[PDB]
RNA sequence: GCUAAACCUAGCCCCAAACCCACUCCACCUUACUACCACAACCUUAGCCAAACCAUUUACCCAAAUAAAGUAUAGGCGAUA
RNA sequence: CCUCCGCAUAAGCCUGCGUCAGAUCACUGAACUGACAAUUAACAGCCCAAUAUCUACAAUCAACCAACAAGUCAUUA
């Protein structure tokens, strides 16, 4: 199936469809095990990637939907909320959050995650930064010289 | 406060320049310690009739303890500043 | 004396190998005794439809010719949704800037049973 | 002598951030990202109840808002 | 390899592109300005030039300040400037002899003070160098109003300062709501130091509590695109109708 | 005649130019990579070494290359700075 | 002919003499390589609503006797 084959189909009818892939999967993979039993080769093994592709396609369809609704809905562009944080290894990472019963202040778990760096870290942050900046200039160099002998040769 | 000096001599600089300093220059000489100095009075301008400072209108020179602790906290007296100075000419000038 | 290995249920002493666990969600909590109390409604419910007198099959006919790919936004939905019925009671004078709620559109998702922001339902 | 050691007890709450103090302004707390950092303040936070009723998690009333409680003593 | 801007320059130039870039423009002002103390442990040289003694030719001379070390309890306290001093120290004024650490520690006092504008009662600890400069700018009030930030050298100095400042921008009517003649005589007694509110909010903010902050002006919850959508649709429909 | 030998290209070095990556779903500060419950950071570098010992002392990045100039100056007035 | 060893649990280890095919002190094979299998909870781990309130008298066949170093185990509203 491709895409746009099932974002003609209608909301239930992909709903439906998915557990006649579901189905057909589960076949397909016991049969694949079975052959890895036997020793022998599976009869049409490139059916299974099909079947996969389909509901990789299907999943994508829906999740488009979902997602387009939350926009005209609320705006957000993400599902799950969270925050762009400072870990104590003084990076930058986006902190998805969890639900919890109580809130924030009352967590005592919670409460001893460190959500920023002390400032011992800022070296190892320059260390960190040059050794990029040094695998960097390695990789350029190597383009231009590649492109050297190419020249040489025609 | 402590006052201090350098037993080493510190190069010049130049005018756009922080100077540069050496473990030597970290080595200091006691100058003198200010709270060893004599004592100084403060200026006042009493508000009220209190005993044995004065009377209300009177410029009076007095201890930083006293001042700082009796009068100034009560509101018995007031700053010697120029701008509550004239004020207490003006009202005397109003007899 | 083993740092590479991933680290797993089967590794630690007794306690250890209580503690941790596969993935596995779980469907209720424990009471005096250790005796374990399920909660029906912690375990997750397969919404399953019904199949009988359906055409669809998992594969494709390659006798089906090819379209272009042209992905979902709001823009589109909202121009094959909300836009005719919006310009239909414009011509009239029935269409106003506030209570726009007629069309579709909720103000907060806090009552809804499905809320898109933050989710609150499986997949 | 009273009973219980003072290293034992739970310890007294550190002093007040000073910028409270000044009736002018309202500080600024690490209330707003959600988790504390050293250099702003501390939050003043209300004193939170969980809404709904939960068995496992239930407090007590208090010994005199009990209907039972009597002034004159029982024993039993 | 190298770096394009030398490291030192790191500080400036990241307050340049992230949330530091759309802080207010007077504030950045005064975080960038780079002005001296008053001199406190050490006693200045009068003149730019001197003759000196040794060979009687006229010398160019510097003031170099002695490096001051404030703990963090100074910060919730009003020192005059006065900070440990931690050098080292010859042992009989003879250079010839034993090196030793030494610290000096100004002498710490607890007192009590009233703010006229915040109409308030402290109690702060405090040194007698404060205690001078406050008699010398005749009162808490004035004292605080005058001192910039670096001499003052106290977070809370710099709160006291922001609240005063507040109070003379809004001529805030809880000063003396009983009283409104006596609020009339305190503003116009501290008329000269007023300053916009605007201005006035940013005073006395390390850079952390400035990004907080800004942070929370500026956070908003995203607007539905129902609403875009709906707001540009009926101009199109505006413009096919006068047509 | 065995064991061998032989190879050119992965890549890398120093410059110049230019201010860098922080990233599908899930998980990860508790025994990290484990869905799900009432403390807090800022605080003089020292020493080897040189002085033919060692004890005061002994260059170390601070924001324009050159020159002023190893000059003024400092220093167990010595090493040296 | 030998056995002061064995079987089990714990602690530690992590598929490390199961099956099949090639392959190489000793088999041209196996404790080698590759592919395929397997260890099923009743044992064991993983626990407990709150606030007050209670809890003087060992163990030793606990009986007689006998001590000293004075002791692992309870609630009620
Ligand atoms: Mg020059
Ligand atoms: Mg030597
Ligand atoms: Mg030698
Ligand atoms: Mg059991």
């Amino acid at each position: 199936w491709t895409c746009q084959q099932l974002r003609n189909k209608s909301n239930e009818d992909l709903h439906k469809l998915w557990y006649v892939l579901l189905k057909e999967r589960n076949m397909l993979l016991t049969l694949e095990q079975e052959a890895k039993r036997q020793r022998l080769p599976m009869p049409s093994p490139e059916r299974l990637d099909k079947v996969v592709d389909s509901m990789d396609a299907l999943d994508k369809v829906v999740q488009e939907r979902e997602d387009a609704l939350r926009l005209l809905q609320t705006g957000q562009e993400r599902a799950r909320p969270g925050a762009w944080r400072r870990d104590i290894f003084g990076r930058i990472i986006w902190h998805k959050f969890k639900q919890w019963v109580i809130p924030w202040h009352l967590n005592k778990r919670y409460n001893r995650k460190r959500f920023f760096a002390l400032p011992y870290v800022d070296h190892f942050l320059r260390l960190e930064r040059e050794k990029r900046a040094r695998i960097k200039a390695r990789k350029e160099n190597l383009e231009r010289k590649k492109a050297k002998i190419l020249l040489k040769k025609f | 406060t402590v006052i201090v000096e350098r037993w080493w001599k510190v190069p010049l600089a130049g005018e756009g320049r922080k100077p540069r300093l050496h473990r030597r220059h970290r080595v200091y000489k006691l100058v003198e310690d200010t709270k060893h100095r004599p004592k100084e009075n403060l200026e006042l301008i009493l508000t009220q009739s209190v005993e044995n400072v004065g009377v209300r209108g009177d410029l009076v020179s007095v201890k930083k303890s006293l001042g700082r602790n009796r009068l100034l906290p009560q509101g018995l007296a007031v700053y010697a500043s120029p701008e509550n100075k004239k004020l207490f000419e003006e009202e005397k000038l109003l007899r | 004396a083993d740092r590479m290995s991933k680290w797993t249920s089967k590794r630690g002493p007794r306690s250890f190998r209580g503690r941790k666990g596969r993935g596995a969600k779980g469907i209720g909590f424990l009471t005096s005794g250790w005796r374990f109390v399920q909660i029906k409604e912690m375990v997750p419910e397969f919404v399953v439809p019904d199949l009988t007198g359906f055409k669809l099959k998992p594969y494709v006919s390659y006798l089906a010719p090819e379209s272009e790919e042209t992905p979902l936004t709001a823009a589109q939905l909202f121009s094959e949704a909300v836009a005719p019925a919006i310009e239909k009671d414009f011509k009239d004078g029935t269409f106003d800037p506030d209570n726009l709620e007629k069309y579709g559109f909720e103000p907060t998702q806090e009552g809804k049973l499905f809320q898109l922001y933050p989710r609150n339902f499986l997949r | 002598y009273e009973w219980g050691v003072r290293s034992t007890r739970k310890s007294e709450p550190p002093p007040l951030d000073r910028v409270y103090e000044i009736p002018g302004l309202e500080p600024i707390t690490f209330a707003g990202k959600m988790h504390f950092v050293p250099w702003l303040a501390r939050p003043i936070f209300p004193p939170w109840d969980r809404g709904y009723k939960d068995p496992r998690f239930y407090r007590s009333p208090p010994l005199h808002e009990h209907p039972l409680y009597k002034d004159q003593a029982c024993y039993i | 390899p190298l770096h394009k801007y030398p490291v030192w320059l790191w500080k400036r130039l990241q307050l340049r592109e992230g949330i530091c870039s759309r802080l207010p423009g007077h504030y950045l002002r005064s975080l960038e300005e780079e002005r001296t103390p008053t001199p406190v442990h050490y006693r200045p040289h009068g003149a730019k030039f001197k003759i000196n003694p040794k060979n009687g030719q006229r010398e160019r001379v510097e003031d170099v300040p002695i490096p001051i070390y404030f703990p963090p309890e100074s910060q919730r306290g009003l020192w005059g400037g006065e900070g440990w001093i931690l050098g080292q120290i010859y042992a009989n004024n003879d250079k010839l002899s034993k090196r030793l650490k030494k610290v000096w520690k100004p002498q710490l006092f607890e007192r009590e003070f009233y703010s006229e504008i915040l109409d308030k009662k402290f109690t702060v600890t405090v040194t007698m160098r404060t205690l001078d400069l406050i008699d010398e700018a005749y009162g808490l009030d004035f004292y605080i109003l005058k001192t910039p930030k670096e001499d003052l050298c106290s977070k809370f100095g710099m709160d006291l300062k922001r609240g005063m400042l507040l109070r003379l921008a809004r001529q805030d009517p809880q000063l003396h709501p009983e009283d409104p003649e006596r609020r009339a005589a305190i503003y116009d007694k501290y008329k000269e130091f007023a300053i916009p509110e605007e201005e006035a909010e940013w005073v006395g903010l390390t850079l952390e509590e400035a990004i907080e902050k800004q942070r929370l002006l500026e956070e908003k919850d995203p607007v539905p695109l129902f609403k875009i959508y709906v707001a540009e649709l009926i101009q199109q429909l505006q413009q096919q109708a006068l047509s």
